[PDB]
């Protein structure tokens, strides 16, 4: 029999997030994920930890027990996460800027992000809310305040891609995430718009969408497969950027993880179900072609890091 | 003194002033004294842009005079004139740099002098997003303070960033113009050389946002010409130095407007004496468009208001339908024929109604003017009218062309709705949605019985007839490009639709003109042009360019396709197709089935099984998914003898298609009623019975060569 020699003409580009000795690089691979028997895998996929700019009230009880004395102050929370768990990066989610919730001015969130980014050495990812109009102004003020640290700004959708691209990559030398909703064509369109704006493939990453296991997950898997095959096999230049997936954003929000043992006695431990959901979603997206995953529970980060080390090592 | 000599003279004067002030800096501070601008990383931006060199000491500032000298070549050709304009810009920068060397703070408020890099990054984001529509560089002096204040505040009210040089700074102060960075009214300085401080803004915009390294002068000039929407308004008498500095603005792609008599250059140097039109002249000259924030209508306008049904007894007004004559039309017109934002209501308005219902003719004539506007784009925009009107609560409009009727309830009348608001909404939405193809829009609402019918006959019906004629007369050979749509790749990863004049998109909602309009309006959308070059087989419809485009779009899943055949590398199908065509070998022909048909077919499979086998973006020879307009096409199965092979078809589909099918088969030289030779489900459904019917009726398909 002949060994399967799958030669790809394409190659994923590298994007650097952060400054100093903690800065990480994403992308650089020329084969399918964990296909060390086919060629070169550029950089190991990264695992980041999610923190909030306000106290997490909807999080499960074990998570609030882990961060009991640090979740009140985002700076203290970030320092605790960097010290005790030492992740690849920290994703600071500005929940307080949500128009649906306790809407806050962009200045307050920018100040919180500036305080956080000057206390940690690991790369920081600043994630906004689901509102495009709010996101544009928020990221303007956040990128203005957090200048000189090479942060990553999430959710630069087509509605506000110009604003986040200008306030981000162009003005204050940051990186950005071009987000598209589970479509290869939409990912191509947003990448082409970013390139025509003046931002090359070395200055942004892609978010082809994320979903928890069992909730539109096959669409995420198929989108990741199609994007990876087009970028590598077909040498499509508009898709040769690393992909980042926020897993904890949707994985921890589902009923299979949020419900406590009191609500569903047969299901069992709530923390175990949350960790299992995070691990399953992260493993699937990592196998399908993502380059960085955002997780919430520290045990999930440990399990996913061990999984990556076992597969690559 | 002609234009070239005026510019050369000005550049020499700029060089003379630069040499004199540099000599003062050398004598007072020495060649080792530091040269810098407050808070910038680009040293002197113009010199850094042109040469890539950073100037740090006075001795290098003196050596920068050679750059000015090398840029002044007194030969009357356009390139030398632009280089001489750049010589003035470099000389002005050297003068401004020496000002900071000689005096610690050379600018006193209100003048700001040099603009630091953090300010550029602060206003750079609005420049990219269009929140700042443009940069108005106003220099000189207006005939009076109020004229300057009016023009400046006109630019300010439109969101433009205006910079001031010269006596207009004092005139604006006398005119009480509120100056500030947040107020977007920046006075640079009273000297002409202070105009370099807004020039470096455009230069550093290329350096910061364009990512262009220093010394790439052509790339920087290209960037400022395409990306920086700056223009110059030069008021008052213009010296040679002012003209040479304007040549520098022209060198950066910024048009220069003035109220003085000058040797005008089209699109670059323009004279506009009318101060009441200078703002509009500049916006047109710089291609600047100001977007409308909200629709000026008392009635609320939202997309959720579509589909509202409003009571009959509340119908204040009702136009169109079987009661009255109503029509709508969107027509391309030359710039002279349509004036921007002109809503004309002719005839009685809805106020005159004093009875519970209303009954009067309504005619909406919409004229759109633009550089890229085409007649083929008219049918698209007109369709959006249906939507533009339905988003207004209180009014419901449905119909096509002259078949439209509009019902207006009395709640909108109580709120203050009139017929002019129709024009306001139409103009605002035409400039929003089609702002890339429409420059000016004029809406006329006609209610008089006479003018409504006169304008319909003069304008409406000829447009409809020519549109129908173009739709019917377009063939593949006449056009030179096809189009490719991949909108169904969301569920069919390998499907690429090739739209030609005689092959409609199999979803049935995309045509060749629709694809062209979609490509024009949404260049990064799903519809992309496919040049029809490199033909291989004209009868089977094989093009090398088409194969290459299909291979690229489908991510290599599909290699070769044939447009006019179903047995040799057929086109793929996704799943939106209305009809399925399948090969019947025993009849030496083809049968068809629509999605509304539930019974079995002579092939032995229902519509569901055929859809499962055919769709999904897979090349299946012998089966095709297509729309209802493709059956009576001359390109239908052109690679297998044409549409004469159709032997079985559902009764309702046959009744729907019969007229056009008989026309095309008459082109084939068949009988007047060719559809009678086509078997129905009622006549016969079993294959043997179908073949018996075909033999009895003398179907042409039985007498052709074998299909496969
Ligand atoms: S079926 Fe219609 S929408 Fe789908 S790809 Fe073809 S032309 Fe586009
Ligand atoms: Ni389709
Ligand atoms: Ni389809």
């Amino acid at each position: 029999f002949k060994k399967p020699t799958q030669k790809f003409s394409g190659k994923i580009g590298e994007v650097e997030i952060g400054t100093g000795e903690k800065a990480l690089k994403l992308g650089g691979e020329s084969v399918l994920p964990f296909y060390t028997f086919d060629g070169d895998t550029g950089n190991t996929p990264k695992v980041g930890m999610e923190i909030l700019d306000v106290y997490p009230e909807d999080w499960i009880d074990p998570l609030k027990d882990i961060y009991k004395d640090v979740a009140k102050d985002p700076v203290k929370w970030a320092q605790f996460v960097e010290e005790k768990y030492s992740p690849d990066f920290i994703c600071l989610r500005l929940i307080s800027a949500d128009p649906n919730g306790t809407d806050a001015a962009p200045e307050d969130c920018a100040k919180t992000a500036k305080a956080v980014v000057e206390a940690i050495k690991t790369p920081l990812v600043v994630a906004g809310t689901g509102n495009h109009e709010k996101d544009a102004k928020l990221f303007e003020k956040v990128a203005q305040e957090t200048e000189g640290h090479n942060i990553l700004l999430m959710s630069a959708v087509e509605d506000n891609y110009k604003s986040v691209g200008a306030a981000g990559v162009m003005a204050y030398n940051d990186k950005v995430v071009a987000e598209s909703s589970v479509d290869i064509n939409l990912a191509k369109q947003i990448n082409i718009l970013m390139n025509q704006l003046g931002i090359d493939n070395t200055k942004f990453v892609d978010n082809v969408g994320c979903a928890a296991g069992g909730y539109g997950y096959e669409y995420v898997i198929s989108t990741l497969d199609r994007v990876k095959l087009a970028a590598l096999g077909q040498d499509d230049k508009t898709l040769q950027v690393p992909i980042i997936s926020p897993v904890s954003f949707e994985a921890c929000k589902v009923k299979e993880a949020m419900d406590s043992e009191e609500d569903s006695p047969q299901w069992g431990s709530q923390e175990d179900r949350t960790v299992s959901m995070e691990v399953a979603t992260a493993s699937g997206v990592l196998a399908s072609g993502t380059d960085a995953v955002i997780l919430r529970h520290p045990k999930s980060v440990e399990v996913i890091r061990n999984f990556i080390k076992e597969l690559l090592g | 003194m002609n234009l070239f000599q005026t510019v050369f003279t000005g550049s020499k004067q700029a060089l003379a002033a630069a040499e004199g002030i540099v000599k003062q800096a050398v004598d007072e501070k020495g060649r080792d004294y530091k040269v810098a601008f407050p808070d910038t990383a680009y040293s002197l931006p113009v010199i850094f842009a042109a040469t890539g060199k950073k100037i740090t000491n006075v001795g290098e500032l003196e050596g920068a005079l050679d750059i000015v000298r090398s840029l002044i070549v007194e030969e009357e050709m356009l390139d030398k004139l632009l280089n001489s304009g750049l010589a003035t810009a470099v000389a002005a920068e050297i003068i401004e740099a020496a000002k900071y060397v000689l005096s610690d703070a050379p600018y006193a408020e209100p003048c700001v002098g040099f603009i630091s890099d953090p300010i550029i990054r602060s206003l750079g984001v609005p420049l990219v997003t269009g929140d700042i529509p443009g940069v108005a560089v106003i220099l000189g002096e207006c005939p009076d303070s109020e004229t300057a204040a009016k023009i400046i505040k006109d630019y300010q009210s439109k969101g433009l960033l205006t910079c001031l040089v010269g006596k207009v700074i004092d005139q604006a102060i006398e005119g009480k113009v509120k100056m500030g960075l947040d107020l977007r009214v920046i006075p640079l300085g009273y000297d002409v050389t202070s105009v370099i401080h807004v020039v470096t803004i455009a230069i550093r915009a290329a350096l910061i946002f364009g990512g262009i390294k220093g010394g790439q002068l052509n790339d920087i000039l290209k960037y400022t010409a395409e990306r920086v929407p700056a223009f110059v308004n030069a008021f008052g008498p213009l010296s040679e130095l002012v003209v040479s500095a304007g040549a520098g603005a022209i060198a950066l792609g910024f048009p220069v407007l003035t109220d003085q008599v000058v040797p005008e250059v089209p699109t670059l140097l323009l004279t506009q004496k009318d101060y009441d039109k200078m703002v509009k002249t500049s916006l047109e000259a710089r291609n600047i468009k100001i977007k409308i924030t909200e629709i000026p209508i008392p009635v609320s306008f939202a997309a959720a208001f579509e589909g509202e049904r409003i009571r009959k007894n509340d119908m204040l007004a009702e136009f169109g339908g079987n009661k009255t004559k109503a029509w709508e039309l969107v027509m391309c017109a030359d710039q002279g024929e349509v004036e921007d934002h002109k809503i004309e209501v002719i005839g009685p308005d809805i106020d005159t109604i004093d009875k519970a219902p209303g009954r009067m003719p309504l005619g909406m004539l919409i004229k759109v003017s633009g550089t890229n506007m085409q007649k083929d784009f008219e049918p698209v925009l007109e369709r959006r009218l249906h939507y533009f009107l339905n988003y207004i609560e209180g009014v419901m409009h449905v119909g096509q062309r002259n078949l439209t009727w509009v019902r207006i309830g009395k709640e909108a009348f109580e709120k203050g709705f009139r017929l002019k608001h129709f024009g306001e909404v139409i103009y605002a939405k035409m400039l929003d949605e089609f702002g890339s193809v429409v420059d000016k829009c004029e809406v006329t609402i006609i209610t008089d019985p006479g003018k409504a019918e006169e304008l319909e006959g003069k304008y409406a019906v000829p447009r409809y007839k020519e549109r129908d004629a173009r739709l019917e007369s377009l063939v593949d050979e006449k056009v030179d490009t096809f189009y490719s749509c991949n909108l169904c790749q969301s569920f069919a990863p390998a499907h690429v639709c090739i739209v030609t004049p005689e092959r409609l998109g199999l979803c049935g909602a995309v045509s060749w003109l629709d694809a062209k309009a979609t490509l024009e309006l949404n260049p990064t959308g799903p519809c992309q042009a496919v040049p029809k070059e490199g033909v291989v087989d004209e009868n089977l419809g094989i093009w090398e360019k088409v194969n290459e485009t299909v291979s690229k779009i489908s991510q290599g899943a599909v290699t070769s396709v044939t447009l006019y055949s179903i047995l040799q590398d057929p086109m793929t199908s996704c799943g939106c197709f209305e009809c399925i065509t399948g090969i019947m070998p025993e009849a030496n022909g083809v049968v068809m089935v629509n999605r509304e048909f539930g019974a079995t077919t002579p092939l032995g499979m229902t519509f569901g099984e055929l859809a499962s086998m055919t769709g999904g973006g897979v090349q299946t020879p012998g089966f095709m998914g297509h729309g209802r307009q493709f059956i009576a096409s001359k390109k239908f199965m052109k690679g297998e003898g044409g549409l004469g092979r159709i032997v079985w078809m559902p009764k309702e589909l046959k009744d729907f298609v019969a007229e056009k099918l008989n026309k095309t088969a008459k082109e084939l030289y068949n009988i007047d009623n060719f559809a009678d030779m086509i078997c129905d489900e009622t006549i016969a459904t079993e294959s043997e019975e179908v073949v018996k019917f075909l033999e009895e009726k003398g179907h042409p398909a039985l007498k052709m060569d074998p299909i496969m």
